[PDB]
């Protein structure tokens, strides 16, 4: 019998999903008082690191 | 004992008779069915004789 063919098209579910609070802690001006560790709950995502 | 009945007219009657002669001739791609078109699964399949 006969067939194979490769060419990878991996068009993906998202389009422009929001990144993350990343590049906002890596790049913030004023952090918290040390014991008040400014944990957040980093947001919804495209936290594609 | 001694009486017979004899036709005096007749009747030309056409009846039909339908008969199957042939059925659909299929073919199967044993691998592409079993193993899916594109799989080292097929490489496992040849084990089965």
């Amino acid at each position: 019998n006969f067939r194979v063919q490769p060419t990878e098209s991996i068009v993906r579910f998202p389009n422009v999903t929001n990144l993350c609070p990343f590049h906002e802690v890596f790049n913030a001006t004023r952090f918290a008082s040390v014991y008040a560790w400014n944990r957040t709950r980093i947001s919804n995502c495209v936290a594609d690191y | 004992n001694n009486s017979i009945a004899i036709p005096t007219n007749f009747t030309i009657s056409v009846t039909t008779e339908i008969l199957p002669v042939s059925m659909t001739k299929t073919s199967v791609d044993c691998t592409m069915y079993i193993c899916g078109d594109s799989t080292e699964c097929s490489n496992l399949l040849l084990q089965y004789g």
